[PDB]
RNA sequence: AGAACCUUACCUGGUCUUGACAUCCACGGAAGUUUUCAGAGAUGAGAAUGUGCCUUCGGGAACCGUGAGACAGGUGCUGCAU
RNA sequence: GGCCGGGAACUCAAAGGAGACUGCCAGUGAUAAACUGGAGGAAGGUGGGGAUGACGUCAAGUCAUCAUGGCCCUUACGACCAGGGCUACACACGUGCUACAAUGGCGCAUACAAAGAGAAGCGACCUCGCGAGAGCAAGCGGACCUCAUAAAGUGCGUCGUAGUCCGGAUUGGAGUCUGCAACUCGACUCCAUGAAGUCGGAAUCGCUAGUAAUCGUGGAUCAGAAUGCCACGGUGAAUACGU
């Protein structure tokens, strides 16, 4: 059946179900290349399947909300590497020590009060 | 003026609010003004009930009125004619059908709201403010409390350098959330301005 | 704030409901494109600036229930921002923390 | 290469040069082109005397250039002689459309005098 | 600073070309977090460097650092009231960092029509080690000679 | 079929008041959607702490609104009264539709 | 400014104000406080006093300042130089 | 956390003095609705039509207006009394 | 076409829980506290960010939120009104916004968000208008409807380094609509205009990762009137040898 994994990453949820396959990737009903136009996009989401050497091995069918190209990119990555421990539970330490099975937990951090963002102060004089 | 409200900062983790109803924008704002309005002509005529706190529900087109005191017989009277006098100006002020209900305070002198009162009369009266001071904190703690602060503010036996003098016995942790800390406070309206009465009571965490 | 300045809001709101309707239907011509005569639409203008300006919602200041104050106005609370605060944090306005995210 | 009297820029795209005169600005410019039948990104180097020509009568129905510059000064000394406001406003060189003169107000004050 | 010690942040590798030190340059190029665009530069860049050149964008790219690549560096440092410059060998990795901190500057500086242009350029004399990249690191080697009468 | 949506400002109060209305039903009427969550609304306020002139100092409140919905389909008609008829708990708000 | 489907704005009072102005041909300067009135080609001729915030400065109205207001006319700030 | 009027506290001139906001008041009166003239508006002068209280009823009101006064009013000063 | 039947898987929602505790291993350490590594794990060590501000200090700020002692005015220092002003303008500073461009900006096409707000309110669709907007008019007190098409981005053209197809201050027309009223004294649109400015002296500021920088989004106030403030996401660095 489908090995299902969730990713995500940055305000962006993703929705990773792989297969026994000739090797092809849906994302939102688009190919790879009609989805992420960046080139570091298509990295991501091949980093996992290269790092396995299963990338024509696996059919990947993905849905992913939420965020923008990068959060969407590594939010669809992270759940790549989940549904790959779902269809071999040995594979977790080769992709634990490329990193990718770590959850990346960076957020936008929110504007405080009396800073023009998050960290940004208003420019100080002295008198 | 550094230190955070002790009942605002725990009001959803041990204190309750004071007012529980829902309402939407559209009558949010005439429904607190109302509450404002009962607590405000409550407070003046119950001033010699011993009042600690009103609590107002608001279910379904009416108005239910909850009045913690140390002194429920003064409060209700004879028959109940002062409470359903209150009854009455309390309905035709908040434009609903009122209930006042009574909640009897067990130990006035473990009630931050009662303890302030108590010393802001005595002030008001001239009593000599550590004196007050002092009876206020032993009362509490002879009664059982874990700590009591007694903070006491403004022109102290009307010196003309205003001075805040505060006792603490026990323990006061106002840093502990999880920490029950009844605090309120009070005006004495002497003869040389305004003296303020600031008390908090703790009584244990959970 | 001061009294007069009280009495000069709760008057305005009386004269914005009085003629309320008034105000009404003479925005109506005006407004009105197609029924529009152009001496209909002369005397309605004519007519609106004849009642009393403070009739007009826009002249109402909305102030704090309890204060009066001109300035930091909710309009959720009907109160200014200090008036808000203390109530708050007396625990008087339901479901009202401190909030932190 | 001699519209409303003065030499258009060649070299340029229609409507780059076309702006170089005096009340033609990029909407009018592109609307002389399209009313004239020129396609935009021509330079008016290649331009034929008969596509210059129906552009020379397609901006003459525009005020533009030494009218129109009459027409604008005639407006302003309209206002200054009938001591309006905005008259007043520019006879002190000072902002007319109600800016503040506290501070900044340099573009009709010029530079700081002191 | 004081007390706490920095893991180094980790950088992914450029796409095209699968380069740690490649994509670190990017960063050093990438202006208002506009990374594509600064993807597209360095690798236009480095594309008519393989072909001014005649090898690939690694190696044209590695000759361009080798010779802007500096060994010592000054510090102003201090003893009593003295203030001087310090001769100090750099780390390899700081190496690679100015190196590509001065070809950007030097790309930046010196006018042209594209800023990949702008870059092969800087880049290729710096290769023949004319560049103004190059005239920096050899005024912070003369700078460095100076003041070797510290240690 | 007929849908509850409730309100507070206690979501311990609102999981209360869904509880004792669902176990109103599925006796007198059975057959419940369960009480769905649904987004609650996070109105937040940011108000100037001193009485003058201290920008910077600023008391950040919110009022969390929690919603539910039981969403009660297959009404026995002897359901509805048992729903209707019942004053639970005062700060919630009770909506009937349909 | 004022939308055209509005017509332009006058106050009834100043309206009616140079009315029996005009058909009476009194020349007598009209007092008024409405600065916000635009000009009417009916006002040609007459003489206003428009109030400034002090004084009421009379104003020639002429054929050409009939689409402006009478505010215009009367300069409210006095300021001559520092 | 938002000066066109309002806000508004400023000032120019138009006004009022138990007052705009309160409570006792004492009398007369539904108030509150629609209009007109003068006025820049405040306001003043009118024209109608409204006669409801709810009821130990006769009369408390809920208020409207004059007339006495206690008083009200002050974003006036002192944050170096609080 | 989640469009339909359906399904309860998944995302998500919001309640309740688990999880992280130096728990385990090794070394160092006074056999202590603890520290340094490792494993495992989503997270490793106070994981990230908030809230939380001790005794006191500055007679710090606020009698103009409020309250208040004491003074002071009481046919005025109170009260009402229309008009002005608070928006002035030889200057000088603070804080910002927009730029001086080609890592751009102009056209066309095309992707990917989050968080909010709505009943005299948000206001689809359709029609009219170059446009601001007008009509008509559903729906929505809302995970439903509307605000509301994110923009940087990408693709393809163009410009060709020039005070320019940069910049968009001025200033003339003409218009919208919000409101009794846009003159003083608004916001927006359209046509025209196209200033200073080619990176800024002495000096000086903020920032240690989803941070800075940059890009949009919306809401409190609010009839109307943000480049401010408060939030939200999108792309996303450099460097920390060390004291
Ligand atoms: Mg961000
Ligand atoms: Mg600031
Ligand atoms: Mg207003
Ligand atoms: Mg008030
Ligand atoms: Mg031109
Ligand atoms: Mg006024
Ligand atoms: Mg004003
Ligand atoms: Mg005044
Ligand atoms: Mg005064
Ligand atoms: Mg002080
Ligand atoms: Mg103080
Ligand atoms: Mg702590
Ligand atoms: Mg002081
Ligand atoms: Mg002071
Ligand atoms: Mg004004
Ligand atoms: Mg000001
Ligand atoms: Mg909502
Ligand atoms: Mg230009
Ligand atoms: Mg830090």
């Amino acid at each position: 059946n489908q090995y299902y994994g969730t990713g995500r990453r940055k305000s962006s949820a993703a929705r990773v179900f792989i297969k026994p396959g000739n090797g092809k990737i849906v994302i939102n009903q688009r190919s790879l290349e009609q989805y992420f136009g960046r080139e570091t996009a298509r990295m991501v989401v091949r980093q996992p399947l290269e790092l396995v050497d299963m990338v024509e091995k696996l059919d990947l069918y993905i849905t992913v909300k939420g965020g923008g190209i990068s959060g969407q990119a590594g939010a669809i990555r992270h759940g790549i590497t989940r549904a790959l421990m779902e269809y071999d539970e040995s594979l977790r330490s080769e992709l634990r020590k490329a990193g990718f099975v770590t959850r990346d937990a960076r957020q936008v951090e929110r504007k405080k009060v009396g800073l023009r963002k998050a960290r940004r102060r208003p420019q100080f004089s002295k008198r | 003026g550094q230190k955070v409200h002790p009942n605002g900062i725990r009001l959803g983790i041990v204190k309750p609010w004071n007012s529980t109803w829902f309402a939407n924008t559209k009558e949010f704002a005439d429904n607190l003004d109302s509450d404002f309005k009962v607590r405000q002509y409550l407070t003046k005529e119950l001033a010699k009930a011993s009042v600690s706190r009103i609590v107002i529900e608001r279910p379904a087109k009416s108005i239910r009125v909850t009045i913690h005191t140390a002194r429920p017989g003064i409060v209700i009277g004879k028959k109940g004619e002062d409470v359903e006098k209150l009854r009455k100006v309390v309905a035709d002020i908040a434009g609903v059908p009122a209930q006042i209900n009574i909640a009897e305070v067990r130990k006035p002198e473990l009630d931050a709201k009662l303890v302030a009162d108590s010393i802001t009369s005595q002030l008001e009266r001239r009593v000599m403010f550590r004196r007050a001071m002092k009876r206020a904190v032993q009362n509490a703690m002879r009664l059982g409390a874990k700590g009591i602060k007694v903070e006491v503010s403004g022109r102290l036996g009307g010196a003309e350098i205003a001075r805040t003098e505060w006792y603490r016995e026990g323990r006061v942790p106002l840093h502990t959330l999880r920490a029950d800390i009844d605090y309120n406070t009070s005006e004495a309206h002497t003869t040389y301005g305004v003296i303020g009465v600031k008390v908090w009571i703790f009584k244990g965490e959970i | 704030a001061k009294q007069s300045m009280k009495a000069r809001e709760v008057k305005r709101v009386a004269l914005a409901d009085k003629y309320f309707a008034k105000r009404a239907e003479l925005k109506a011509i005006i407004s009105d494109v197609n029924a529009a005569s152009d001496e209909d639409r002369w005397n309605a203008v004519l007519k609106l600036q004849t009642l009393p300006r403070d009739s007009s919602p826009s002249r109402q200041r909305n102030r704090c229930r309890q204060t009066g104050r001109p300035h930091g106005f909710l309009r959720k609370f009907g109160l200014s921002r200090i008036k808000v605060r203390e109530a708050a944090m007396r625990g008087e306005i339901p479901g009202l923390k401190k909030a932190s995210w | 290469a001699r519209i409303a009297g003065i030499n258009i820029p060649d070299h340029k795209h229609a409507v780059i040069a076309l702006t170089s005169i005096y009340g033609v600005g990029k909407t009018r410019s592109k609307a002389i082109l399209a009313a004239a039948g020129i396609a935009e990104d021509v330079k008016i180097s290649e331009l034929s005397e008969g596509q210059i020509d129906t552009l020379r009568d397609e901006v003459a129905k525009f005020v533009v250039e030494g009218d129109l510059r009459r027409e604008i000064s005639m407006s302003i000394k309209r206002l200054m002689d009938l001591g309006c406001y905005r008259g007043l406003r520019h006879r002190r060189g000072l902002p007319v459309r109600g800016q503040r003169t506290k501070t900044n107000a340099r573009t009709r004050k010029g530079p700081r005098k002191p | 600073p004081r007390r706490r010690v920095i893991g180094q942040r980790k950088i992914l590798p450029d796409p095209k070309f699968g380069s740690e030190l490649l994509a670190k340059f990017v960063n050093i190029l990438m202006v208002d977090g506009k990374k594509s665009t600064a993807e597209s530069i360095v690798y236009s860049a480095l594309e008519t460097l393989a072909q001014r050149s005649g090898k690939s964008e690694l190696e044209a790219f590695e000759v361009a650092l080798e010779n802007v690549r500096p060994t010592v560096e000054v510090k102003s440092r201090r003893v009593g009231g003295s203030t001087y410059q310090v001769p100090v060998e750099v780390r390899p990795v700081r190496r690679n960092a100015l190196a590509m901190r001065w070809i950007v500057e030097a790309a930046r500086k010196r006018g042209d029509k594209s800023m990949a242009l702008r870059l092969a350029n800087e880049l290729s004399d710096a290769a023949e080690n004319k560049g103004t990249a190059v005239k920096k690191r050899e005024d912070v080697h003369r700078m460095a000679e100076a003041n070797k009468a510290f240690a | 079929r007929i849908r509850i949506r409730l309100k507070a400002f206690d979501h311990r109060l609102i999981d209360q008041a869904t509880a004792e209305i669902v176990e109103t039903a599925k006796r007198t009427g059975a057959q419940v959607r369960g009480p769905i969550p649904l987004p609650t609304r996070k109105e937040r306020f940011t108000v100037l702490i001193s009485p003058h002139v201290n920008k910077d100092a600023r008391d950040q409140y919110e009022i969390r609104t929690h919603l539910r919905l039981v969403d009660i389909v297959e009404p026995t008609e002897k359901t509805v009264d048992a729903l209707m008829r019942l004053d639970l708990a005062a700060g919630v708000d009770v909506q009937i539709s349909l | 400014p004022r939308s055209l489907k509005k017509g332009p704005f006058i106050d009834l009072h100043l309206l009616k104000k140079v009315e029996k102005a005009v058909e009476s041909g009194d020349k007598k300067p009209l007092r008024t406080w409405s600065r916000r009135s635009t000009i009417f080609p009916n006002m040609i001729g007459l003489t206003i006093a428009v109030h400034n915030g002090r004084q009421h400065v009379p104003v020639f109205v002429t054929d050409e300042m009939v689409g402006h207001k009478l505010g215009e006319f009367a300069p409210t700030r006095t300021y001559r130089g520092h």
